[PDB]
């Protein structure tokens, strides 16, 4: 999932963009990401109890 | 980018790029004002 | 019997202390 | 080939090691997905051949160590993976 980026690879993005806005393209990512893994973790944390 | 006559702005026209190597370097011996503006890639590096 | 996959991303399963022969 | 390398097709960057293909996908198509959407199949532009892409090999590793009080001695566990390939 983009998560509201141009596009869902790193690679490209780095390879498409350069760095000023990239960055901001890259934290977009980072966060949608570290969201999703937070939630799953939540929810691990619930059933293990 | 050296035609002698464009067309008006209402009948713009239209062309096709393909099999073909493009280098951008050239684009930079224009006129020494020349607007550059990209969306959605960087100009610096649209060689790679 | 009644009881019944490659994931490069990072997520691994890792085997239980307690086989279940011992449990047996 | 058959190497850790970073690899770059067509603007496509990535890096791992690219193996002979077995997969037969029409002529038509290009590029090889799989469950998770990544580009794992690719072919050569300068030469029509299908190749691989597997990410080089990582893994866990973990500690096994008494207390520093007692000794100082510790051992390796290297999480799912046989050591001949290490």
């Amino acid at each position: 999932s983009k998560f509201g980026a141009i596009s869902s690879v790193l690679n490209d993005i780095f390879s498409r963009l350069d760095p000023p806005e990239a960055e901001v393209q890259i934290d977009r990512l980072i966060t949608g990401r570290l969201q999703s893994l937070q939630t799953y973790v939540t929810q691990q944390l619930i059933r293990a109890a | 980018f050296n035609a002698t006559r464009f067309a008006s702005v209402y009948a713009w026209n239209r062309k096709r790029i393909s099999n073909c190597v493009a280098d951008y370097s050239v684009l930079y011996n224009l006129a020494p004002f020349f607007t550059f503006k990209c969306y959605g890639v960087s100009p610096t590096k649209l060689n790679d | 019997n009644k009881v019944t996959a490659q994931k490069f991303k990072g997520l691994t399963v890792l085997p239980p202390l307690l086989t279940d022969e011992m449990i047996a | 080939k058959n190497k850790c390398v970073n690899f770059n097709f067509n603007g496509l960057k990535g890096t791992g090691v690219l193996t002979e293909s077995n997969k037969k996908f029409l002529p038509f198509q290009q590029f090889g997905r799989d469950i998770a959407d990544t580009t794992d199949a690719v072919r050569d532009p300068q030469t029509l051949e299908i190749l691989d892409i597997t990410p080089c090999s990582f893994g866990g590793v973990s500690v096994i160590t008494p207390g520093t009080n007692t000794s100082n001695q510790v051992a390796v566990l290297y999480q799912g993976v046989n050591c001949t390939e290490v």
